[PDB]
């Protein structure tokens, strides 16, 4: 099923852009997974921080970035491209606020980020960015919001999404979760993200093996739960 | 195809109306045609009909009868069979079909 | 495999695309140019009308300036575009330098127009070998022949198009100072020269003659018929 | 198929090769087994290139030493008209040169014949590269 | 590895300038002898047909009043360089009010040569012999498409260069006169020439220091040849 | 294989085959021997002649009154790089009114040379240069192979059949520092005369010497000018 | 045509620009949208079915407005839809600032199609693989145009792109009477989709817009639920 | 094959091969290591003198990006010098744009983005040099960053780039770099490097060091000649 | 093979892409313009005539370039729009610059150069659109011009392009009328030619499209006859057809 | 690999060898080693479990290996004591070891034609051109 492929601008005979297709298969080359769960008034993103060395400066091995004071993003996929996508976003929001007088809603920031990725799929100049972004933000008039922008430029509004090597089970796990409708309390949402990531991998999730981000309607600011809190949260999940 | 090996290069074109009619009469000679079975009108319904397809109308017009246990083939038995054998495939796409004005 | 580009030399120092380009000129109608003492005649054969299309939109002999006419061979699409540029060049030089263009300069420009197209890829050469004839030299008649390669050449008599080999061979052995000595004699030569027309119809020969400080004169199909007749009458001496 | 029959005949030759010296000629070396062209069997690979000019005037004199040519022939000149010509097509230029001297009953194959020879043997089959497409070179 | 001026062969060669360099061999023989008296310059016209005016075939062209040009190869390319040659020497006079040296012009034309793949085309399919007299003395300069510009006491370009050059090495020595250089060159050209040498087949042109005029030979080419 | 047509493709073994090939350009030209002493920078070039009666090719170019170079590679590229240096030094003299140091020039030559090795549209400069100049920090001898890498050399020998010239110099490197003008050059000519085939010996027509010293600008000794350095040269054993 | 399939600027030996065709394959394999022009207005429909319950159905809307009187429905690569709409709203806007009247639906498609044709004239830009249905009510007559990746804009009365399009057209030509009214038209439009949408027509699974005399508007989930309940 | 010729083409398994090859050409370079002391970072690079004729200290791999930052390119040198020049133009534009020294992290991020900028276009090839950045600042501690060809840049307590990466961490992993002041680290970085570089291969070599921290007062300049001499002696005594 | 780029010359000297392009016109609809004194007509065919297709323009194949210039199209839809867009812009520039209508032929040359220019510079696909032009001027009155994808144009007295061009062109010859080309005779022939050239018989009125150009009181009305008059036109030919059968 | 053709005789030879190889177990002093230059044509059966399974990989030598390899085949010759075998390796790439011997043997020959005893560095380089059939010509555009 290789197709004409070797060029992103040449359609396969069936109408499938193979080069764009291969983008997603590059997405899981990062070997990690991030899950975002939207609660009643919060959205929690949990990622895998597998630091394969005692020499690595653990402070800078983070997959979580702060796009803006109210919107936080996690990258799943190639670290280099994910970094560029993060950096391109920050300008896109800052241009949004500077241009219209207010902070860019998390809705568009994936749209503009998606729109940038889409033109790289038509004009055979830039090789596509091989990383999916998840934007979480407390949006006024629409509660907490989560979005996942893919290499081909498709973004959607997700009650919960996960991108990474174990996406099929992560989404199946969440799909099992969201349906038995429950009061998604901030504690419930943070717990839900941890369980989702834990069940798929089958890991204990030592305190430092993940990086959970949290955004709540009460304090609409992007925060990364400090290692003490995840342990407290993790112990809460156990009991 | 150089003269000396293939001298005459005889062309066999799809039959005309006075040729489809003749074909429809050589393969329906053994058939139990009714009265009022205008083999020409059937022929006029079959523009550019190969010539072996014309027999397909005769086998099919006769096949529409064997499912009814008869021996006589009427006109509607034909016109309903000139649509089956002489069937066509359309582009089934307006997107492609207007590519060319 | 050294023939699918314009600036790729073959192992033996050949620009094969330019060589292929002169293949179009050999596939046009025969155009003969003979320069006389006071009337530089240039003819076109294989008029080959369609019996249902007016011949005005067929013109193949065009006057580049008031003193220089240009009869081409090759492919028509490019012939119109070259003539239009040359016509603009003849006037533009006139404005830049008061004196009007000479025949040699316009040929140098035309050769300068073609050459810049064969020098670089992504641009196809003009496939026309044009016969540049004109008295504008202000005293001396002069007829040149261009080449889709880009080299302009001066001939006292020429033959371009489908039949140059036949016309040229028959032209050298019949061109002399005695022949050109007379104006009507000069035209009789070209009509005789192009009389070796693919079918020798005698009715599809179009000769145009320009004279010292004169104006171009597309011979009417009554003077040509007379000249075609007169030449026939002169040829009637065989018996 | 029986092809492997021939191949096992080469492998019985590769084993054999690797006071006995061995020669081999191949106008198309690229079709030879890489094993049989290694420097453990064919230690030396002589390339017979197209002659240079100082050799073509020598290949000519070798085949014309028995021809009935006129004393003067500018063989050096006939070497530059046969560019990229092999050591044999030089021979047919000498064989055609006489055939032009036999067609017309001259018992001395003059120089004019050779240029007529080099037009038929070399040029006549060299390339198109003709006047209309050769008025670009001067 | 021979499909652009940008690709290098494993042996280190640009297999495109060479093919351009091969394009000269399909040219016409031109000989150059530099003599203390002056520099001689001859070329085989190779008229395509009697109809063509001999003056339309430009094989020796005048760069300026002091340095002629001998060419061989693609006519269009050589013209594109010639006009690049006439202009610069005039410019060198305009901006410097002096006659440009032969080595100075041949630097100019070659500077255009070193651009086939040195911009940001194809190696010009012509090499030039530049004859002229400068402050240092009389002097002949030869250049090829590859862009090397070098000086030759006596050089021949075009087809038969190998034979002409070797036949020139034997007959040339530092102490020629202009008259003796011309005769040896014509004997060389007539020797290596395919048609019987005469007044219309070839064209000579000489540039003496004191006779910088007459950068051609018109109808006295007959007189020179008849005494061969 | 198929990865060896463009400099913009990485070979499986981690090499950029085009640069490796350009590297091969240097060995094509006639070898040049470059050696500096504590007091002078002298580089000897073995000129070549196209034909018997043709003048021999210039191998030592003039980069500035304090920086001279030897070219072993393409004729067109060597000229292009020589033009750049002179323009670079001319601005450096015009802007800072100071002699631009050889180290700064060599660094800039590499930077201009490295762009071709990374962006399609141009070919690697097939010119290997021995940059010889005298700045305020002593005489220097730099070499820039076409791969855009320049090594600070005590003495280097690039060009056809060069490895002989290198092997003589490495054998006599230690003595090079305490050299007088003539002794240093008589070494270098000895180096070039190692590269020459047994039949060929260093003649006044095929060797050009370029020496830059404490109070001396880059003087290009050729033809008779070479003789004063050539004179006194020791005969090769045979 | 075998080797000429790739480049969009090289005619095949049969005069077939294949790449445009393959792009039209991407349209013919996209979300089904249906359009019906009732004498009272224009109704458009498309199935907004997500791949799991994890999605927020209201996030991305397919049936969209351009101006107050034009809307679009697409069947093809989504993200290539958005780039189309923006050059559509801008183009619809650039008409307003210059002429000050709402852009006639004929012109918008003439220039929303001419946007498409721009990307199909050079190598290095893929064709817009999303067929578009444009509804509008201008000069008192409902309009329904289809602009294609090939650059040709039609004047459809009622059609349907996307998966199972052949069947959808057959349902039309059957239950399409040129003399309906917008109220009946919505029922027909929903039914045409019903022939392919593999599932219950949940109010967050089908998105319908009505281009009437007053202007185009993406139907709120309820009203469709009022409509869907009736049909079922 | 097929997908390995252009940097902009994704293999069906989903990776840019060109980047992988370049990162696997850095494996063919001289070993380079970096250890960050409690108040600084130390860089020690093995330099293989390829022939007795290059003067001492030539084609050096220890660069100064800015006043306080350090570079220790490991890989194809010519590509490194290019990466050095870009870094300085990035720093120089920084100091002139923001009035203070560009923080190591931001210099690595901008320099990392530039490196990743060349693995996106077919008209260019990915850089073949992976380099370590080191600096020390009273307001920012000591930071060490390794920018591999692919564009990833995250800091390391101690890292090695070159042939002996795995061999170099192993003996670096057995040091408490968190505490020892790089006064004593230089004796340790030099001691490490001699453990790597098996003599039987690669023949002769030379070692260049540099440090950033309080000891330097915030600069990166090369370790004073006196200090190195004992350091090399100190490492040499560890033959057993 | 040398059909990869529009600027590559085949060894025989043929720009294959242009042969491929102009040959591509075959797949397109048929347009014909008959000989006519005091007029000239275009007749096109609406190849796609499905039912659900709302007719909003009524002139899918006939465009009006200038106040006295009309041109049909036979080829790619996308390219047809861009050429018809460039055609009008060229004609109106001439009116602005000279305050005089663009005299027909200079309109074709302007477009033909644009079309040809594509056949010279690489990277642009040869316009696959031939288009009939009719009109009037003060210079030669009614004229007919046949544009080709390869840029070459040419005046014509009666021509057909696209589907079954051969059948139409020959018959337009077979009954070709010179001098005696009154409009009525042109209409009868034009529908008469479409009868066999158009495979589907009965030349159903809606399936044909005639636009005529006449010089009325110096106004040059360009007409697109409505279905009603076509019905009587088809009927007028239809009545004439039956009388011919009397031979038997 | 495999293929009533006339190759049903060698097929019996292979299966016979295939038979015995699995016949005897390890722990024995019958260790087997087989050499092939084309391992893409061998039967998979020949290399499965109890047959030649631990397969030895012989590479085309690297640059350092080539410098050594060109030494071993030069010991029995009077090569000059100044012959930078290392430099020779750099010029000798894509060279199979046997070809790496060809340079040595060719190097001695090239000296012979020149009437020398010790093979100079140049002689070795001329071999590196004549081992691959190349003919070194001083092309003019270099200078």
């Amino acid at each position: 099923s290789a197709g004409f492929d070797r060029h992103i601008t040449i359609f396969s005979p069936e109408g499938r852009l193979y080069q764009v297709e291969y983008a997603f298969k590059a997405i899981n080359q990062g070997g990690l997974t991030s899950v975002a769960v939207r609660g009643k008034d919060c959205a929690v993103i949990v990622t895998q921080k597998k630091v394969p060395d005692k020499l690595l400066d653990s402070s800078t091995v983070t997959h979580l970035f702060k796009i803006t004071e109210n919107i936080g993003c996690v990258m799943t996929g190639m670290t280099a491209d994910s970094r560029s996508q993060v950096q391109r976003a920050r300008y896109e929001a800052a241009n949004w606020k500077y241009k219209y007088g207010y902070e860019i809603p998390v809705d568009m920031l994936c749209k503009r980020i998606a729109d940038i990725s889409q033109v790289y799929t038509q004009n055979a100049e830039m090789r596509p960015l091989g990383c999916c972004m998840i934007l979480i933000g407390i949006d006024e008039e629409q509660g907490p919001q989560v979005y996942k922008c893919d290499p081909a430029g498709y973004y959607c509004g997700f009650k919960a999404t996960a991108a990474g090597v174990k996406q099929t089970e992560s989404t199946s796990f969440l799909e099992k979760k969201v349906k038995k409708k429950f009061d998604w309390t901030f504690e419930q949402t943070v717990e839900t993200a941890i369980t989702c990531l834990s069940t798929v991998l089958s890991i204990d999730f030592k305190p430092s093996e993940i990086e959970v981000g949290v955004v709540t309607v009460e304090n609409p600011k992007f925060r990364i739960l400090t290692e003490a809190e995840i342990d407290a949260h993790l112990v809460a999940l156990a009991e | 195809l150089r003269p000396g090996r293939i001298d005459r290069k005889i062309e066999f074109p799809p039959p005309n109306e006075e040729a489809r009619l003749d074909i429809l009469k050589i393969h329906s000679r053994k058939m139990n045609l009714t009265r009022g079975i205008n083999l020409r009108k059937i022929a006029e319904l079959m523009p550019g009909a190969s010539g072996a397809e014309v027999k397909g109308v005769c086998t099919e017009a006769g096949m529409y009868a064997l499912r009814e246990r008869r021996v006589h083939v009427t006109q509607e038995d034909f016109e309903m069979a000139v649509a089956k054998v002489m069937q066509k495939d359309s582009e089934k796409n307006m997107s492609i079909k207007k590519l060319w004005k | 495999s050294y023939d699918r580009a314009i600036t790729v030399f073959s192992p033996d120092g050949h620009l094969f695309q330019v060589e292929y380009a002169q293949e179009a000129v050999k596939k046009g109608s025969t155009a003969v140019g003979v320069r006389g003492r006071d009337i530089v005649v240039l003819g076109v054969e294989k008029k080959s009308v369609a019996k249902l299309q007016d011949e005005r939109t067929v013109r193949k002999i065009c006057a580049l300036d008031d003193n220089v006419c240009m009869a081409f061979a090759g492919l028509t699409a490019d012939a119109r575009i070259v003539i239009n540029r040359a016509r603009v060049e003849c006037q533009s030089h006139r404005l830049t330098v008061e004196d009007p263009v000479t025949v040699e300069y316009i040929t140098r420009y035309i050769a300068s127009l073609k050459q810049r197209y064969t020098q670089s890829n992504g641009r196809r050469p003009f496939g026309i070998s044009a016969l540049i004839v004109g008295f504008d030299f202000d005293g001396t008649p002069r007829l040149y022949q261009t080449d889709p390669s880009g080299t302009y050449h001066a001939w006292k008599a020429n033959a371009i198009g489908r039949g140059a080999k036949s016309v040229r061979e028959f032209l050298e052995k019949n061109y002399t100072d005695e022949a050109i000595e007379t104006d009507d004699l000069t035209i009789k030569l070209v009509i005789k020269a192009l009389l070796e027309v693919v079918q020798s119809g005698g009715k599809n020969i179009e000769l145009a003659v320009m004279r010292r400080d004169q104006s171009l004169k597309i011979l009417n199909p009554e003077e040509i018929e007379k000249y075609v007749a007169e030449i026939e009458k002169e040829k009637e001496e065989n018996e | 198929g029986g092809d492997n029959e021939v191949q096992r005949t080469m492998l019985e030759l590769i084993n054999q090769l690797d006071n006995i010296k061995v020669l081999m000629a191949t106008n198309r070396p690229d079709t030879l087994d890489p094993a049989l062209m290694r420097p453990g069997r064919l230690d030396r690979k002589i390339e017979f290139s197209l002659p240079d000019l100082e050799g073509r005037t020598h290949i000519f004199k070798i085949h014309a030493r028995s021809m009935s040519v006129e004393r003067d022939i500018r063989f050096e000149l006939l070497a530059r008209l046969c560019p990229n010509s092999t050591g044999a097509e030089i021979r047919s230029v000498c064989t055609e040169a006489g055939m032009f001297a036999i067609r017309a009953r001259r018992k001395i194959a003059t120089e004019k014949d050779f240029l007529e020879a080099v037009n038929k043997v070399i040029k006549s089959y060299a390339k198109f590269s003709a006047t209309p497409r050769y008025m670009t070179y001067n | 590895y021979d499909r652009g001026v940008n690709t290098f062969s494993p042996e280190g060669r640009l297999f495109q300038v060479e093919y351009a360099i091969e394009a000269i061999k399909l040219g016409s023989t031109a000989i150059g002898i530099q003599t203390s008296e002056g520099v001689c310059l001859a070329v085989e016209k190779r008229i395509t047909s009697p109809l063509m005016e001999p003056s339309s075939i430009e094989k020796i062209v005048e760069i300026d009043a002091h340095i002629g040009c001998a060419m061989s190869g693609l006519i269009k390319d050589a013209k594109t360089l010639i006009d690049k040659a006439r202009v610069e020497t005039q410019n060198h006079w305009f901006t410097y009010n002096e006659t440009m040296t032969v080595e100075s012009v041949t630097q100019a034309v070659s500077n255009l040569a070193l651009q086939f793949g040195e911009e940001d085309s194809r190696p010009f399919g012509v090499a030039l012999l530049f004859g002229g007299v400068d402050e240092k003395g009389p002097q002949l300069f030869h250049m090829d498409p590859s862009g090397t510009f070098v000086q030759c006491d006596a050089r021949a370009i075009g087809s038969a260069s190998e034979g002409a050059q070797s036949s020139l090495q034997e007959v040339y020595h530092k102490s020629m006169t202009l008259k003796e250089a011309i005769k040896s060159s014509l004997i060389i050209l007539k020797q290596v020439m395919e048609e019987k040498l005469n007044a219309t087949n070839i064209e000579l042109a000489t540039v003496q220091p004191g006779q910088n005029f007459h950068m051609f030979t018109k109808e006295e080419l007959e007189e020179v040849i008849k005494d061969i | 294989n198929q990865y060896d047509n463009d400099v913009t493709v990485w070979s499986p073994q981690g090499r950029i085959h085009q640069i490796e090939y350009a590297m091969e350009a240097v060995k094509q030209g006639s070898a040049t021997v470059g050696l500096k002493s504590k007091t002078h920078a002298v580089l000897v070039a073995l000129k070549r002649a196209q034909s018997e009666l043709a003048a021999h090719q210039k191998k030592i170019l003039h980069v500035d009154n304090h920086i001279g170079i030897s070219i072993a590679g393409l004729t067109a590229d060597a000229r292009l790089l020589c033009n750049f240096m002179r323009q670079e030094c001319l601005d450096s003299r015009f802007v800072f009114d100071r002699p631009l140091p050889v180290s700064r020039l060599v660094s800039l030559i590499g930077s201009k040379t490295q762009i071709p090795t990374q962006r399609y549209g141009r070919r690697p400069y097939g010119v290997g240069l021995l940059i010889a100049g005298y700045d305020d920090m002593g005489p220097h001898i730099f070499q820039t192979c076409p791969s855009a890498n320049y090594f600070d050399c005590r003495a280097m020998s690039i060009g056809a059949r060069s490895q002989s010239a290198r092997t003589y110099l490495e054998r006599h490197m230690s003595e090079f520092m305490e050299c007088n003008l003539n002794e240093l050059v008589k070494h270098g000519l000895r180096a070039l005369r190692e590269t020459l085939p047994a039949e060929q010996d260093l003649t006044t027509k095929n060797v050009s010497i370029g020496i830059v010293g404490k109070d001396l600008e880059f003087t290009i000794y050729d033809d008779d000018d070479v003789s004063p350095f050539l004179e006194g040269l020791e005969e090769r054993p045979q | 045509e075998r080797g000429y399939s790739f480049s969009l600027t090289t005619f095949s030996p049969s005069g077939k620009l294949v790449q445009i065709e393959y792009a039209l394959a991407a349209v013919a394999g996209g979300a089904p949208s249906v359009g019906i022009k009732a004498a009272n207005g224009v109704v458009l429909a498309t199935e907004k079915k997500q791949k799991s319950i994890l999605y927020d159905e209201r996030s991305v809307h397919k049936v969209e407005p351009i101006t107050k009187h034009i809307g679009l429905v697409y069947s093809g690569m989504g993200p290539d839809y958005r780039v189309l709409v923006h050059r559509a709203r801008k183009l619809a806007q650039q008409y307003y600032l210059v002429y000050q009247e709402p852009i006639p639906t004929a012109q918008l498609v003439q220039r929303v199609a001419s946007v498409m044709q721009e990307y199909t004239q050079s190598g290095g830009v893929r064709p817009f693989g999303v067929s578009l249905l444009i509804c509008g009510w201008n000069e008192g007559r409902p309009y329904l145009f289809q602009s294609d990746p090939s650059g040709a804009y039609f004047a459809w009365k009622a059609t349907a792109m996307g998966k199972n399009y052949v069947n959808g057209k057959t349902f039309l030509e059957k239950r399409y009477n040129e003399d309906l009214e917008l109220e009946d038209a919505i029922h027909t439009a929903i039914l045409t989709l019903k022939e392919s949408f593999e599932g219950q027509m949940t109010e967050d699974n089908i998105e319908v817009g009505i281009c009437n005399e007053a202007g185009f508007r993406r139907l709120t989930p309820t009203e469709v639920k009022d409509y869907l309940a009736a049909i079922a | 094959t097929g997908y390995d010729l252009s940097a902009s083409t994704f293999s069906p398994d989903g990776r840019v091969f060109q980047v992988e090859y370049a990162m696997k050409a850095v494996e063919n370079s001289s070993t380079a290591i970096g250890i960050r002391c409690k108040d600084g970072v130390v860089f020690g690079v093995e330099k293989l003198v390829l022939s007795k004729l290059y003067e001492e200290g030539s084609n050096k791999r220890l660069f100064n990006v800015d006043r306080h930052v350090g570079m220790a390119v490991a890989g194809l040198l010519a590509d490194a010098r290019s990466l050095a020049d870009i870094a300085r133009e990035e720093a120089s534009n920084f100091r002139s744009n923001f009035g203070y020294n560009i923080p190591l992290k931001h210099l690595a991020d901008r320099v990392a983005m530039y490196v990743h900028a060349y693995t996106l276009y077919s008209a260019v090839r990915p850089f073949g040099c992976s380099f370590m950045l080191g600096s020390y600042s009273v307001n920012d501690g000591a930071q060490l960053y390794m920018i591999d060809p692919s564009g990833v840049s995250y800091g390391y307590w101690g890292c090695a780039i070159g042939k002996a990466r795995q061999a170099a961490k192993t003996e670096i992993e057995k040091l408490q770099m968190k505490e020892m002041t790089c006064r004593d680290i230089v004796k340790e970085v030099a001691k490490i490097i001699y453990i790597v570089h098996d003599e039987v291969k690669d023949k002769a070599f030379e070692l260049e060091l540099s440090w950033v921290g309080e000891l330097t007062n915030g600069r990166h300049e090369i370790v004073p000649k006196d200090i190195r001499e004992e350091a090399e002696k100190y490492a040499k005594e560890s033959l057993k | 093979r040398y059909d990869s780029r529009t600027t590559i010359f085949s060894p025989e000297g043929r720009l294959y892409q242009v042969e491929y392009a102009m040959e591509a016109i075959g797949h397109a609809g048929t347009c014909l313009g008959i000989l006519a004194n005091d007029g000239v007509l275009l007749a096109a065919e609406r190849r796609n005539i499905h039912k659900l297709l709302d007719e909003v323009f009524f002139s899918e194949k006939i465009y009006k370039l200038n106040e006295d210039m009309a041109c049909s199209v036979a080829g790619i839809t996308s390219d047809a729009n861009v050429l018809t867009n460039e055609l009008r812009l060229i004609a109106q520039r001439y009116l602005l610059q000279y305050q005089e209508p663009i005299p027909c032929e200079q309109l074709v040359t302007a477009l033909c150069d644009i079309k040809q220019a594509y056949t010279q510079f690489g990277g642009k696909r040869p316009f696959g659109v031939s288009l009939l032009y009719i009109g009037w001027d003060k210079h030669y009155g009614f004229q007919l011009y046949q544009s080709d994808p390869s840029g070459n144009y040419g005046g014509w007295k009666a021509t057909c392009i696209g589907n079954n061009s051969a059948a139409a062109v020959s018959m337009l010859k077979q009954d070709y009328k010179e001098g005696e080309m009154t409009l009525k005779s042109a209409l009868a022939l034009a529908i008469k030619v479409l009868n066999k050239t158009m495979d589907v018989s009965k030349l159903s009125a809606e399936k044909v499209e005639i636009a005529t150009l006449t010089r009325e009181n110096g106004k040059t009305v360009i007409r697109v006859l409505k279905q009603k008059e076509v019905e009587q036109l088809i009927k007028k030919h239809e009545e004439e057809e039956a009388k011919a059968e009397r031979e038997k | 690999k495999r293929f009533k053709a006339g190759d049903r005789e060698v097929q019996r030879t292979m299966l016979e060898l295939l038979n015995q190889l699995d016949g005897f177990q390890p722990n024995t002093q019958v260790k087997v080693i087989a050499a092939t230059n084309r391992v893409d044509i061998l039967d998979p059966a020949l290399l499965r479990s109890g047959r030649l399974d631990r397969k030895i990989e012989f590479p085309m030598p690297n640059e350092e290996a080539r410098a050594r390899i060109m030494q071993i085949h030069s010991r029995k010759m009077n090569v000059s004591p100044d012959v930078n075998y290392e430099e020779l390796a750099r010029c000798t790439d894509d060279f199979n070891g046997a070809q790496c011997k060809a340079v040595c043997v060719e190097a001695g020959m090239i000296a012979l034609r020149r009437g020398a005893t010790e093979l100079t560095h140049e002689d070795y380089m001329e071999g590196i051109l004549e081992v691959q059939a190349k003919k070194k010509a001083n092309l003019q555009y270099y200078a």
